């Protein structure tokens, strides 16, 4: 019944702050991890040279 | 095969090593009891008992029993050897006289015989790690004699000291320059790597970054932890260019005398603001090297770069790296000093960081930790002598030292030892 | 026959052999397992360049893996083409050097080389007649830098009459990634000048310069720079172990590359490079593989070429091709950037046709050059050595396991010494 | 600062007090969450117990409770190593490095496709030799 | 099959018997009703040693129980495994012997010893091969010290040929527990040197101490000393029951141990000692228990063994491991303990081997040792029998049964002649 003070919802004790976002939950619950990508690495490195065709 | 030996001492040292062995043991996947579920890794940190679980290679001391009980009383009470908990009965009171001449003369015995039945085990030993809070009495005092005591018997091994020294304007005690000062003598001629943690700059980082505004102890353990876990990978995971305990000293050194570091680490967002964005190599490298991220309360355009070593963890790339530095290097607000071209070491690693659940750390591919010696580290010296010279000029609580056995004339000693500190700083930070 | 061993040390030099070995092992048709899978006849005809036979008819590379620290062969043994190399034959230290050329050419090298030594004696009196040696090293790095060359001392001082190859990384300051490079580089340069009967200089940033600019792939890495080096290090002696028009082997380099017997400083490159979305548009020819082999964005090193002048050149060509072509098209080179080469020694261009291509390929060159360029890489060296010294930074751990400032004053007079001896035939006159 | 002798019942502070709280057949050994654990007091409102670390009763034969002991505790050296010539295999502990097992023994499957991956694929071997 | 028979008499022999029992029982699967219900094989190819078969499957310890008053069987019948023994292997006065000397070995010993001498006879002659005797006895008690060594000079009469071995608890001077110890230890002292083929000495304060040191159990009992007695004891002949790669029996240990005739006195001791708090934290090794067995204060005699030299030593490890790991362990702890044992004998230590560890271990270490600072407790008991004799305390009670101060002065002046001559020999130098 106290929650709801604008003070607990908000600097709580040595906790996260809430500023209540919504992820997508059908994607991104299970291990997914952040970062701008997964620097993709470029198609073929070796066989350019001795190319094998 | 490759090992290194903690040691903790005083209270603050025994629950940042509680930080940091929670995060080993669930980044090896070892389960509190020590039993392992499901290569051999953990041998760094790790011993097999020979069937079964296994047993940290750490020590404790401490002279006074409630934070060595609540460990052997806590969570982790069937995970640590039961007789490397040294306690004792009665505490220093932050009395660096009475942690070094009276009470820790009798345990220091019992504390190097539990050192060498570790050591022998060891085949590969790659050195020391010690943790220990500057302003305290126990803590500088024991920390003073085994350092003391290790230099003469084992010689040539590496050590480190992650110590905490007092904020600047913030302070929990009132005498600690004094104990801060004795133990930073001690340990200059001692010492071969010492880093600054000063706990006002990660209060700051934990407030604008983490958004957090009470943050507790805890939170600041975890982010050492989260530091000393970063050091320590390349030695037990595999990497592209990997880098041992003993590739620190021979690149952060250029004179006996300078080893005090400051380090920083990046990223530090929690999970509610970093899925919104990218964080590239090139902006957290800059992060990295950004004024107010460094966990020391220095100013480093204040003073020039000496030296620069990062570690990378993560899905990092070596021309990426590359990339970064060539704009580090080109950056104006940054200068490095003038007989050193070069000054960049980079270690890069695979295993991406973990994180430790209902934490407030975030789990990214790319991490970055990075330790400077620079010229700028003088001011927190010239701070803290102007503090001590404050309370030495009329002889305030000299008495409470003077009757514990410690003589009058060793304060004099270290301020002249500071002093010339200071100078060499000074006349090493000019230009030919 | 006219047999070579292979040794290396340093994280660097483990690298590149673990590639090289792949590329000779596909070249001549050899599974990870060491039984011939090939379908040519001369695929086995001079298998004995390289390789052992064992009971059971199986093959062994002759390598000796030698250092300071497991991690890596710990590392390449579970690596791909890990199970050929003899397990006897990897010798490692439990210190590591620490990037520190005192601890790795006095301490702890000279106790451990006694093993390493002794393993390459025994694999020196196993072969018919040996030819020479051939090492894969970086400059940068101390265990490397410094052991390498020690052991080079070593066999050199046993085996006066026979070939010294090295293919040698240093450090370019674009790319830096440790503080001390510097002085374990001219340490290792001056002892490595004295002894080394051949040495070619390979750079990391050119090699990131070629993946970015040739292949144009986004994402390079130490594999390809390693497989290219390999590529590089292949197309030598191919020659030597195929039939062709004209056999040259690393003796036919040796005279015909080396005007007097300090300059022994190569810089090589390998042609075609062409990406993966452009390779059918190019069409194989001898006119456009010399337009590339002669191109300066192509060569291995961050030497630019056309600041000064090549006193000789090399050309190894593998494929089926008229010798009419190659020899008209080197003097239309050699006539069309005169300038560019120096005038007291007429026709200062080797040819060389070996008569099977590499894997995949109908055409390649492999070019070696000595020229006056090369003296840059060695004055920024020197510059930033004489950055650090002046100041006394870093040396009291050097000092601290046996020497004195006095060697290093030594080892730079010398090399300086060297740059200028080297660009003296650059302005000098008929 | 020495031992002192038993002064209270064991549940305190007091010196030597780790040994009989270790020891199962005093009834300390094995507390309760509620008790410390606690941050509040609705959270939870039945018991659960935990156990004060894993020890046998007797300080004596104290291998017991491992499983392997009793199965191994029976095997000597001849039985052990004399079975049958037929269904015999190599008990010997080799040095680490020799056994490293690399990626191809691993995994087999690589291996086969390999060769036709990278082997014996598209060598063109022209000779102009004028006999051949 | 090389049975051996059990005797025992007096409080602390009788207690000693009853865990060794236990002990006994416990490693070849017994219930207290005498039958077997083990699960190897290997717990009934020597189940004869120690058990004899009696009708309907059950087995009954080969011991007998003698003593002058009754209250201490009824005690030993009342407790656990109290059925084990049969009803005819008691035998008690009903006078007892009040620490008397005299009264029990000239007035109730010799009336009432035919009974014990013809039943131990009767156990004698009933197996086939006997191996010998083991007693188990205290020395500052009245009945045994008495009663016991006339037994063992009448036995030793008989069977000359056979081999005896005495485990023997002396008066430690620390933990005094009677005030006429000298008086009667020294008389039996006296009647061991010159029939007892071995004797091992047992001090309940070198008990105590390590029950509170290495042990470090609050609240320590009389059940747990004699616990690590009867596993010390049991150690001694594991390999005479089961199998194993060096087999060594009793007679092996006394030809191995004695350099001459009078030297019989040996200090044991028992591996690995360790606290209920780290019982799984510590490992099980070859250099962990041969670094334990060999501590000082591990020893189970009041004697410090580094103020001696040793002459030789026995060690019986249980259980599987590498030999050459043994061996090494003896060779550096002789080299590095060259000042603690004499020079003019080489190759002072035995090693044996047995396959089967105790129940409840994976591997064990029994030490036996002949060592010249075994002398010091009797020193001490000769110092205090001279400060008590010349005075004549309490010897109107002895001399009450026809006992004379002659007997006394021979019985101390052999026991000063017994230090000496055992002392002489710290010092030889050949
Ligand atoms: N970052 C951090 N600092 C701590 C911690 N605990 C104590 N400190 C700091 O240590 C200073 C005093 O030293 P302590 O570690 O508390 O105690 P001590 O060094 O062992 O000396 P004593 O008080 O005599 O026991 C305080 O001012 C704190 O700022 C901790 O857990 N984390
Ligand atoms: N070609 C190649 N060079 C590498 C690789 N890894 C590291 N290097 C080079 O090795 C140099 C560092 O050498 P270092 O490790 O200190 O040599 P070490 O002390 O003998 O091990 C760097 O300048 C890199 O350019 C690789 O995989 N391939
Ligand atoms: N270790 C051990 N010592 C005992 C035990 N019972 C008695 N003693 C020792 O024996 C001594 C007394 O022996 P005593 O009973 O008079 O011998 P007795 O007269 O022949 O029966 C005491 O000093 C005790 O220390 C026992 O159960 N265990
Ligand atoms: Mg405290």
């Amino acid at each position: 019944k106290e929650a709801k003070y604008h003070s607990r919802q908000v600097e709580p004790l040595g906790k996260r702050m809430e500023r209540n976002y919504e992820f997508p939950q059908e994607v991104h619950q299970d291990n997914f991890k952040f970062g701008v990508a997964t620097i993709n690495s470029e198609n073929t490195a070796k066989e350019v040279m001795f190319p094998q065709k | 095969m490759r090992e290194v030996i903690s040691i903790h001492v005083g209270q603050g040292g025994i629950q940042v090593g509680n930080a940091c062995w929670e995060l080993f043991c669930l980044e090896h996947g070892i389960q509190p009891d020590g039993q392992m579920p499901s290569d051999d890794a953990f041998n760094t940190f790790f011993s097999e008992t020979g069937a079964g679980k296994h047993v940290p290679r750490a020590v404790f001391l401490d002279l006074e029993p409630t934070v060595i009980d609540e460990v052997r009383t806590g969570t982790y009470r069937q995970l640590f050897h039961p007789e490397q908990l040294i306690s004792g009965k009665e505490d220093a009171a932050n009395n660096f006289a009475r942690g070094h001449y009276t009470i820790g003369k009798e345990i220091v015995d019992l504390c190097l015989d539990r050192i060498r039945k570790l050591a022998d085990n060891c085949t590969g030993l790659q050195g020391f790690l010690v943790f220990n809070s500057v302003g305290g009495g126990t803590g500088s005092g024991l920390g003073s004699l085994l350092l003391e005591r290790l230099s003469v018997d084992y010689g040539k091994k590496s050590k480190l000291g992650f110590t905490i020294y007092p904020s600047p304007q913030v302070s929990t005690a009132v005498v600690e320059p004094y104990n801060s000062i004795l133990s930073t003598h001690s340990l200059l001629e001692h010492t071969d790597v010492a880093v600054m943690l000063d706990n006002e700059a990660i209060y700051d980082i934990c407030r604008r970054n983490l958004d957090i505004e009470r943050p507790t102890y805890t939170n600041l353990n975890r982010l050492i932890a989260q530091v000393i876990s970063s050091l320590t990978a390349s030695l037990r995971f595999d990497g592209a260019l990997n880098v041992d305990i003993t590739e620190f000293q021979t690149n952060l050194v250029p004179y006996p005398r300078i080893h005090f570091m400051l380090s920083s680490y990046a990223p530090i967002i929690s999970a509610e603001k970093a899925y919104h964005e990218q964080l590239s190599v090139a902006e957290i490298t800059n992060s990295a090297f950004e004024p107010a991220n460094m966990m020391a309360k220095c100013d480093p355009r204040h003073g020039k770069y000496m030296a620069c070593s990062m570690m990378y963890r993560g899905d990092v790339v070596p021309k990426d790296v590359n990339a970064s530095i060539a704009t580090i290097k080109t950056k104006r607000t940054i200068q490095f000093v003038d007989w050193c071209p070069t000054g960049f070491k980079v270690g890069i690693n695979y295993q991406p960081p973990t994180v430790v659940p209902g934490g407030d750390l975030a789990k990214v591919m790319r991490a970055v930790c990075m330790i400077s010696n620079s010229t700028a580290i003088a001011e927190v010296f010239s701070r803290l002598d102007h503090k001590f010279d404050l309370m030495y000029a009329k002889r305030a609580f000299v008495h409470w030292y003077v009757g514990e056995g410690m003589e009058e004339g060793e304060f004099s000693e270290a301020r002249e030892d500071l002093a010339a500190l200071e100078k060499d700083y000074e006349e090493v930070g000019i230009e030919t | 026959m006219r047999e070579i061993v292979h040794i290396q040390g340093g994280q660097c030099g483990n690298q590149i052999g673990a590639k090289f070995w792949e590329v000779i092992s596909d070249e001549h048709g050899i599974d990870p397992t060491g039984t011939y899978h090939g379908d040519s006849d001369l695929q086995l005809e001079r298998i004995n360049v390289y390789y052992n036979e064992a009971t059971g008819g199986r093959y062994v590379p002759r390598a000796i893996l030698m250092d300071l620290e497991p991690g890596t062969m710990d590392s390449v043994r579970a690596g791909p083409f890990g199970q050929l190399f003899r397990p006897d034959n990897f010798v490692f230290g439990q210190t590591g050097a620490g990037n520190n050329w005192a601890k790795g050419h006095y301490t702890e090298g000279a106790e451990l080389i006694d093993s390493v030594l002794d393993v390459v004696r025994k694999e020196a009196e196993g072969c018919d007649c040996l030819q020479g040696f051939q090492i894969t090293h970086s400059l940068g790095g101390g265990t490397g830098s410094g052991m390498g060359t020690l052991l080079i001392s070593k066999v050199r001082e046993e085996y006066p009459d026979r070939i010294m190859e090295t293919f040698s990384v240093v450090p370019s300051p674009k790319v830096s990634d440790t503080v001390v490079e510097p002085y374990n580089a001219t340490l290792s340069v001056h002892q490595l000048v004295e002894n080394a009967d051949e040495c070619m200089v390979i750079d990391n940033e050119a090699l990131y310069d070629i993946c970015f600019r040739t292949l144009k792939l986004t994402t390079p890495t130490y594999g390809d720079l390693n497989h290219l080096v390999s590529a590089a290090m292949s197309g030598v002696t191919c020659c030597l172990r195929f039939p062709g028009q004209l056999n040259s082997d690393l003796r036919k380099l040796a005279v015909n590359l080396i005007p007097f017997p300090r300059l022994h400083f190569f810089m090589i490159g390998f042609a075609p490079l062409t990406s993966r979305g452009s390779q059918q548009y190019r069409a194989l020819t001898v006119p456009e593989l010399t337009q590339q082999m002669f191109d300066a964005k192509n060569m291995m090193c961050a030497a630019d070429p056309r600041h000064g002048r090549y006193l000789t050149a090399s050309a190894l060509f593998r494929g089926r091709m008229s010798t009419k072509e190659v020899d008209e098209q080197m003097l239309n080179v050699q006539n069309k950037n005169s300038s560019y080469f120096v005038e007291w020694i007429p026709n200062n261009i080797k040819s060389s046709i070996c008569d099977i291509p590499p894997k995949g390929l109908k055409m390649a060159v492999t070019f070696v050059g000595n020229s006056t360029a090369i003296q840059e890489m060695f004055k920024r060296v020197a510059e930033q050595f004489t950055a650090m010294f002046r100041r006394k930074a870093f040396l009291h751990w050097y000092t601290g396991e046996g020497m004195d400032e006095m060697e290093f004053t030594e080892a730079e007079s010398n090399m300086n010494d060297l740059v200028s001896e080297y660009q003296q035939y650059q302005d000098a006159t008929a | 600062t020495t031992e002192p002798e038993k002064k209270f019942n064991s549940t305190v502070l007091i010196g030597n007090w780790y040994e009989e709280r270790c020891d199962p057949n005093r009834e300390q050994s094995k507390f309760y969450n509620e008790r410390k654990f606690a941050d509040n007091n609705y959270q939870k409102y039945t018991l659960s117990e935990n156990k004060f670390q894993d020890t046998s009763n007797s300080w004596l034969n104290f291998q017991e409770n491992k499983p392997e002991v009793k199965n191994d505790q029976f095997i000597t050296m001849n039985m052990q190593e004399y079975k049958k010539p037929s269904e015999q295999k190599r008990n010997s502990e080799l040095k680490p490095f020799i056994v490293k097992k690399s990626h191809f023994d691993k995994n087999p499957h690589e291996l086969e496709e390999y060769r036709e991956k990278w082997t014996k694929s598209a060598h063109t071997f022209d000779r102009m030799y004028l006999g051949t």
